[PDB]
RNA sequence: UAAGGUGAUAUGAACCGUUAUAACCGGCGAUUUCCGAAUGGGGAAACCCAGUGUGUUUCGACACACUAUCAUUAACUGAAUCCAUAGGUUAAUGAGGCGAACCGGGGGAACUGAAACAUCUAAGUACCCCGAGGAAAAGAAAUCAACCGAGAUUCCCCCAGUAGCGGCGAGCGAACGGGGAGGAGCCCAGAGCCUGAAUCAGUGUGUGUGUUAGUGGAAGCGUCUGGAAAGGCGCGCGAUACAGGGUGACAGCCCCGUACACAAAAAUGCACAUGCUGUGAGCUCGAUGAGUAGGGCGGGACACGUGGUAUCCUGUCUGAAUAUGGGGGGACCAUCCUCCAAGGCUAAAUACUCCUGACUGACCGAUAGUGAACCAGUACCGUGAGGGAAAGGCGAAAAGAAC
RNA sequence: AGGACCGAACCGACUAAUGUCGAAAAAUUAGCGGAUGACUUGUGGCUGGGGGUGAAAGGCCAAUCAAACCGGGAGAUAGCU
RNA sequence: UGAAGGUGUACUGUGAGGUAUGCUGGAGGUAUCAGAAGUGCGAAUGCUGACAUAAGUAACGAUAAAGCGGGUGAAAAGCCCGCUCGCCGGAAGACCAAGGGUUCCUGUCCAACGUUAAUCGGGGCAGGGUGAGUCGACCCCUAAGGCGAGGCCGAAAGGCGUAGUCGAUGGGAAACAGGUUAAUAUUCCUGUACUUGGUGUUACUGCGAAGGGGGGACGGAGAAGGCUAUGUUGGCCGGGCG
RNA sequence: UACGGUGCUGAAGCAACAAAUGCCCUGCUUCCAGGAAAAGCCUCUAAGCAUCAGGUAACAUCAAAUCGUACCCCAAACCG
């Protein structure tokens, strides 16, 4: 995915971040606490394609 | 019948803490001792 | 502390010898005076911590001579 | 108002019978926030995130319990918690 | 460059079932692989109350030492030693004694 | 590189992969909470509290940067006071703290020995402080020598427990000279004709050939005991590989290595060309380090304790000649000899090992070896500085004992 | 008014018995002295080792004091056991 | 086809010793002649661990005191419920600070810990539980005192100290009643309040410190007067007729 | 009635007297040993500034962050 992420625009690549941030991360951390999640997988994965965005938009 | 130790934190840390150790040429010597020889407890704090 | 300015004496140590040659230690301070100096070249007086020697080199080069080397150590007066 | 952030406070929901009790009698939600996360941020978070109208944030932070196992202590991480008090407008 | 691998029919060298043959079915980090119909020990599973709880002994297949056991070669009829070349340009595997690739 | 991966106790759950976009190992980056020199101010370290500008914002306010001190440097500027100086402003650059030993300096004991003890010794030792560097100091003769000669410094072996010093006690103890390691010299206190030439100096720069990942890497068989064969016995085979370790007992040939042959997209350490912001040889001519050498006084250093005491250093008070000049040759003098002080710089041989890699031990094998083979500077003890343990091993495999 | 009187709290510590491998490395019990003062006590500060402090006893300075405690010189030295 | 070690036995040398072997053990051992030593233990009020003895002895921590019935339970003098009895009550009650640091509360367990037992516990194991504009800290000011740009002084380290900046135990805005949780409440709830800021409109109008002044703002003792907290007795109210 | 209670209702809800070491009282008399400081607060103006900026009231609206809050506390939870 990070090669197709690289070719992106700076303005267009903050909504994958801010997409990320607003359902998946926070949706799936509700959901496991609360019991509901099966698939804990999901947590780590997102969590490392926020970090590959995170990284992917510090280009100056 | 009234021992020594009459504990107080704020004593204890004006006296012995990190700041105080700190502060002094002996005070920081100590600090370079305790971590020399690798101590958890580099001070009371 | 007791250092001349001038020369850089400053306090050495030795012993205090007695007839019986008990070694006690002890310091020779050097013989320092806060002088002022007429520096002609600006027209003022320039105060200096100098030992007696200081003063003596003073005279036989030029205070400005010396003030020279003063500044070229970093020094204040 | 603090955009991006405010989806890192709210932790999870609290399961408890003061928690639940606070649900129906009192018409608020508890829940773990933030280490840092003030009234302020829970609030906006609760506002935007769950969507609802808030009343008022009380908050307080838990002190972890030293959990002595086998041969060596260990204590559990201070966590902070958050009654969020709802307007009528409520559901969860 | 592990000689024995996942899908790779191996003869056992050494052990209480010396001579027989079998599939492997994953080697471990350790060193030592699961043949299977080898190592067959007589594990007493104990009935764990959450989950399924069957309540008997069970003949598990335990693992064997990697060194313990050769890939079969199927032309000779015996065990072989493997070897590495480099055959176009990927890296493979070999036997010593009738060269031929796996 | 890769067919098994998601570190450990330590399994489970949910997954991820298989010829490469899983993991794994390196090079270069990105992130890099708070404290800590800690540096925006404070503070009872991991907290409290701001200023200034900037840029968005729905009243509420968010985000990021700056803002320590000091020392040089520069511009604004600038009081008593005319001129300036003191001072005050911001900016440029640097410093700050930590760390094993080794190193150079500033200070600097005592127990002890002297069969007591005070000179002396222990000893410029322990310790404290300051400042460095990969080494540091020294260092290119105002050095020795003995009428012969040598030629900076440091380090090793002798000289030699010698000559000396010494309540001539205890003790301290050279030098000359010789053999070795290692070698190297220069620059200012400046004018000449002429000048980028020797030289060391930016940095690129191809290079070499190391370092940080790695790749290949030979040849075993049947029987006999046995739980298990690598062991016994029989027949082979490799060996620039029989170092070593693992494998159900002791394996050259089962595995991992090994000798050996290899290997870099990227980052770096060295060793030769080398364009050069930027740097001068050779000449002639000169000059050639003054509160200095020396002295008096008091101390210290020299093996040398003031002794007949040279030489060196300087707290103190003095004070030359300055190359037909002066220093030294162990009081001192006279001849002879030798050097050029009062300004600097300089690799190697030398010391050390917090740390990294390999290898080696007539070194230890759990009361030993580190205090610490084990989650130890831990538990614990002390207000604190600080002190400071005990504790290894089922089996080949958990097959860790269903019922 | 009072370094006045009697007397609880509070500060003390004269007598006795108990206790002395204690309940306690200084206490208990019953009596006892002061109890508006040179009183007492909380909280925080300051004074440091030949030094402090001392209505003075060589007392006190973390259960240690005719020179604290910790680390170092250090395996001091011991004609002694 | 059984090493070292352990444990017996039998021989054997003048001795330290040596040899052979049964059992245990389950992988090491080592002739010979040489070489080197952390080379031999009964004592050192030796050192560390283990284990005895006294001894099933003293003791079981205030002489405030228990008793019974029922309950749970493998088991009850001790736990739970009940009823009597007892003891404190200027405390042995009830709130705090300091100091601890989860001991709180709930379920569960009784190995160890509890000077006995334990179903119990401040014990083990899980899970809960600490809600503030007004209470406290923070902040604002300062005391003693600490630090301290410049500075003055000191071999170095550092000492003192100015401007400042810290430093409460002191000064500085405001919340009360009742209700509620197994466990927090001046914090939650309900009912009534209050304070200081920021920010818009109106009607006015002379405002602004690093400065001045006021205030904050202060001792011992004593004596009185008025009050209240509070208590007592009637009154009223609800039960009561033993 | 899980024997726990729980929602509902819920009478009187006055007067006298006594009374503090509390409060008025940071008062009052009184004495000698002669009894913090600094901000908050009110006030006054310089340097400044004049349809400004500020103040003032009445009002509306926001804002009041953060950390502590359990429990023991003359004690089996502190110091021994
Ligand atoms: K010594
Ligand atoms: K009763
Ligand atoms: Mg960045
Ligand atoms: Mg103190
Ligand atoms: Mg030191
Ligand atoms: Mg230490
Ligand atoms: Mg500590
Ligand atoms: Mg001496
Ligand atoms: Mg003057
Ligand atoms: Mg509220
Ligand atoms: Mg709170
Ligand atoms: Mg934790
Ligand atoms: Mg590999
Ligand atoms: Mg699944
Ligand atoms: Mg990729
Ligand atoms: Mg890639
Ligand atoms: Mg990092
Ligand atoms: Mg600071
Ligand atoms: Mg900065
Ligand atoms: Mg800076
Ligand atoms: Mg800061
Ligand atoms: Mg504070
Ligand atoms: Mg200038
Ligand atoms: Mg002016
Ligand atoms: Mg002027
Ligand atoms: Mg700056
Ligand atoms: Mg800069
Ligand atoms: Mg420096
Ligand atoms: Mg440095
Ligand atoms: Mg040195
Ligand atoms: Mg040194
Ligand atoms: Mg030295
Ligand atoms: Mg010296
Ligand atoms: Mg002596
Ligand atoms: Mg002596
Ligand atoms: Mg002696
Ligand atoms: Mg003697
Ligand atoms: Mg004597
Ligand atoms: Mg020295
Ligand atoms: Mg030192
Ligand atoms: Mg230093
Ligand atoms: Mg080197
Ligand atoms: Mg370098
Ligand atoms: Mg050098
Ligand atoms: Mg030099
Ligand atoms: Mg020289
Ligand atoms: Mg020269
Ligand atoms: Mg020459
Ligand atoms: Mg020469
Ligand atoms: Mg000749
Ligand atoms: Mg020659
Ligand atoms: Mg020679
Ligand atoms: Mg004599
Ligand atoms: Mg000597
Ligand atoms: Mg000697
Ligand atoms: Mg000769
Ligand atoms: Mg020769
Ligand atoms: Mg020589
Ligand atoms: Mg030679
Ligand atoms: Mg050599
Ligand atoms: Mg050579
Ligand atoms: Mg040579
Ligand atoms: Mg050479
Ligand atoms: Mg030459
Ligand atoms: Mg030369
Ligand atoms: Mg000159
Ligand atoms: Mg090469
Ligand atoms: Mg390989
Ligand atoms: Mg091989
Ligand atoms: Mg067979
Ligand atoms: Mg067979
Ligand atoms: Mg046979
Ligand atoms: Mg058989
Ligand atoms: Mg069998
Ligand atoms: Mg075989
Ligand atoms: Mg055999
Ligand atoms: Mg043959
Ligand atoms: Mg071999
Ligand atoms: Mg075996
Ligand atoms: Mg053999
Ligand atoms: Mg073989
Ligand atoms: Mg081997
Ligand atoms: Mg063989
Ligand atoms: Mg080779
Ligand atoms: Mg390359
Ligand atoms: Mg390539
Ligand atoms: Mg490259
Ligand atoms: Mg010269
Ligand atoms: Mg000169
Ligand atoms: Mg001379
Ligand atoms: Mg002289
Ligand atoms: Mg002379
Ligand atoms: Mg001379
Ligand atoms: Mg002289
Ligand atoms: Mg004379
Ligand atoms: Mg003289
Ligand atoms: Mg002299
Ligand atoms: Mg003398
Ligand atoms: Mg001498
Ligand atoms: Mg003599
Ligand atoms: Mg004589
Ligand atoms: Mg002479
Ligand atoms: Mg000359
Ligand atoms: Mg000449
Ligand atoms: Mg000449
Ligand atoms: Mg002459
Ligand atoms: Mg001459
Ligand atoms: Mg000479
Ligand atoms: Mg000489
Ligand atoms: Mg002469
Ligand atoms: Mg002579
Ligand atoms: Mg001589
Ligand atoms: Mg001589
Ligand atoms: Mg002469
Ligand atoms: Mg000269
Ligand atoms: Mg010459
Ligand atoms: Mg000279
Ligand atoms: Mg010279
Ligand atoms: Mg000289
Ligand atoms: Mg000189
Ligand atoms: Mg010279
Ligand atoms: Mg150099
Ligand atoms: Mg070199
Ligand atoms: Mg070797
Ligand atoms: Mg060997
Ligand atoms: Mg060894
Ligand atoms: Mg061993
Ligand atoms: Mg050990
Ligand atoms: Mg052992
Ligand atoms: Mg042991
Ligand atoms: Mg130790
Ligand atoms: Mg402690
Ligand atoms: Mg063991
Ligand atoms: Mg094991
Ligand atoms: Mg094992
Ligand atoms: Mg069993
Ligand atoms: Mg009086
Ligand atoms: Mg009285
Ligand atoms: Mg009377
Ligand atoms: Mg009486
Ligand atoms: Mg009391
Ligand atoms: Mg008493
Ligand atoms: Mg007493
Ligand atoms: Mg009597
Ligand atoms: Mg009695
Ligand atoms: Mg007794
Ligand atoms: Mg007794
Ligand atoms: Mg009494
Ligand atoms: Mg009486
Ligand atoms: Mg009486
Ligand atoms: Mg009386
Ligand atoms: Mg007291
Ligand atoms: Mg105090
Ligand atoms: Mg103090
Ligand atoms: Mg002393
Ligand atoms: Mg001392
Ligand atoms: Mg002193
Ligand atoms: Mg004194
Ligand atoms: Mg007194
Ligand atoms: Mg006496
Ligand atoms: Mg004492
Ligand atoms: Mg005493
Ligand atoms: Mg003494
Ligand atoms: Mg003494
Ligand atoms: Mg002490
Ligand atoms: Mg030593
Ligand atoms: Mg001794
Ligand atoms: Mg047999
Ligand atoms: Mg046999
Ligand atoms: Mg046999
Ligand atoms: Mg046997
Ligand atoms: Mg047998
Ligand atoms: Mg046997
Ligand atoms: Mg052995
Ligand atoms: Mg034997
Ligand atoms: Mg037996
Ligand atoms: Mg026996
Ligand atoms: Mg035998
Ligand atoms: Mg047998
Ligand atoms: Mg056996
Ligand atoms: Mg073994
Ligand atoms: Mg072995
Ligand atoms: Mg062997
Ligand atoms: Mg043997
Ligand atoms: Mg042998
Ligand atoms: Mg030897
Ligand atoms: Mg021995
Ligand atoms: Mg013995
Ligand atoms: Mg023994
Ligand atoms: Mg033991
Ligand atoms: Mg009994
Ligand atoms: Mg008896
Ligand atoms: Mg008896
Ligand atoms: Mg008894
Ligand atoms: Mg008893
Ligand atoms: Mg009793
Ligand atoms: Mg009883
Ligand atoms: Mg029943
Ligand atoms: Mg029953
Ligand atoms: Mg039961
Ligand atoms: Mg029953
Ligand atoms: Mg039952
Ligand atoms: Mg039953
Ligand atoms: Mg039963
Ligand atoms: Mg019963
Ligand atoms: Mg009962
Ligand atoms: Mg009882
Ligand atoms: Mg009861
Ligand atoms: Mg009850
Ligand atoms: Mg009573
Ligand atoms: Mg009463
Ligand atoms: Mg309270
Ligand atoms: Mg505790
Ligand atoms: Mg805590
Ligand atoms: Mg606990
Ligand atoms: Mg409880
Ligand atoms: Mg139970
Ligand atoms: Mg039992
Ligand atoms: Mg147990
Ligand atoms: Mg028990
Ligand atoms: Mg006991
Ligand atoms: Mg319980
Ligand atoms: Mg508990
Ligand atoms: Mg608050
Ligand atoms: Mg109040
Ligand atoms: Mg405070
Ligand atoms: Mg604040
Ligand atoms: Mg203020
Ligand atoms: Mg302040
Ligand atoms: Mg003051
Ligand atoms: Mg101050
Ligand atoms: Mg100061
Ligand atoms: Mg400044
Ligand atoms: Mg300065
Ligand atoms: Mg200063
Ligand atoms: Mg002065
Ligand atoms: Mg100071
Ligand atoms: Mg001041
Ligand atoms: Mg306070
Ligand atoms: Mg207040
Ligand atoms: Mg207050
Ligand atoms: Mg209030
Ligand atoms: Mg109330
Ligand atoms: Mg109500
Ligand atoms: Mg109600
Ligand atoms: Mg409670
Ligand atoms: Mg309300
Ligand atoms: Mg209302
Ligand atoms: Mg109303
Ligand atoms: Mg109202
Ligand atoms: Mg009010
Ligand atoms: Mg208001
Ligand atoms: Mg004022
Ligand atoms: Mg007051
Ligand atoms: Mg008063
Ligand atoms: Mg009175
Ligand atoms: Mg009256
Ligand atoms: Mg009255
Ligand atoms: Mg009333
Ligand atoms: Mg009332
Ligand atoms: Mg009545
Ligand atoms: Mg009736
Ligand atoms: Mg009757
Ligand atoms: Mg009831
Ligand atoms: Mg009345
Ligand atoms: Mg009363
Ligand atoms: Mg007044
Ligand atoms: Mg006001
Ligand atoms: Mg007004
Ligand atoms: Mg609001
Ligand atoms: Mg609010
Ligand atoms: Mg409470
Ligand atoms: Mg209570
Ligand atoms: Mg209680
Ligand atoms: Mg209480
Ligand atoms: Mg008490
Ligand atoms: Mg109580
Ligand atoms: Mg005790
Ligand atoms: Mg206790």
């Amino acid at each position: 995915m990070k090669a197709k992420e690289l070719r992106e625009k700076s303005v267009e690549e903050l909504n994958t971040e801010l997409l990320n941030l607003l359902r998946e991360q926070f949706n799936l951390r509700m959901q496991a606490a609360s019991g509901q999640l099966q698939q804990s997988h999901l947590l780590k994965q997102v969590r490392r394609d926020v970090a590959r965005v995170k990284t992917l938009l510090n280009e100056k | 019948m009234k021992r020594t130790f009459q504990p107080s934190v704020l004593k204890r840390n004006r006296s012995h803490g990190f700041r105080a150790r700190m502060a002094t040429k002996n005070g920081r010597q100590v600090l370079a001792r305790r971590r020399a020889k690798g101590r958890a407890r580099l001070t009371v704090s | 502390s007791r250092v001349c300015q001038v020369t850089g004496k400053r306090p050495v140590t030795g012993n205090n010898r007695s007839h019986a040659l008990n070694a006690t230690k002890r310091r020779f301070l050097p013989n320092l005076h806060s002088h002022r100096f007429w520096v002609e070249s600006e027209k003022r007086f320039v105060t200096l911590r100098v030992s007696a020697k200081g003063m003596r080199v003073i005279d036989k080069k030029g205070i400005d001579t010396v003030l020279a080397e003063l500044r070229a150590r970093g020094e204040k007066y | 108002i603090r955009e991006e952030r405010l989806l890192k406070v709210l932790r999870a929901p609290h399961v408890s019978e003061k928690a639940s009790t606070a649900m129906e009698k009192s018409n608020t939600i508890v829940l773990k926030v933030a280490k840092d996360a003030t009234k302020a941020e829970i609030k906006a978070a609760v506002q935007k995130l769950f969507e609802v109208e808030v009343e008022v944030v009380n908050t307080l932070v838990v002190k972890g319990k030293v959990k002595r196992h086998g041969q060596r202590i260990g204590r559990r991480s201070d966590w902070k918690k958050a009654y969020v008090t709802l307007k009528e407008g409520q559901n969860l | 460059a592990a000689k024995i691998r996942r899908d790779d029919e191996v003869i056992v060298l050494t052990g209480k079932d010396k001579g027989k043959r079998g599939k492997v079915k994953n080697v471990l980090s350790s060193g030592k692989v699961i043949v299977e119909g080898i190592n067959l020990v007589k594990k007493h599973q104990k009935p764990v109350p959450a989950l399924n709880q069957p309540g008997g002994i069970v003949e598990k297949e335990a693992a064997i030492q990697v060194s313990n056991v050769a890939i079969f070669n199927a032309a000779t009829g015996k065990a072989d030693r493997v070897g590495f070349r480099f055959e176009d340009g990927k890296k493979v595997r070999f036997f010593k004694s009738n060269s031929e690739t796996i």
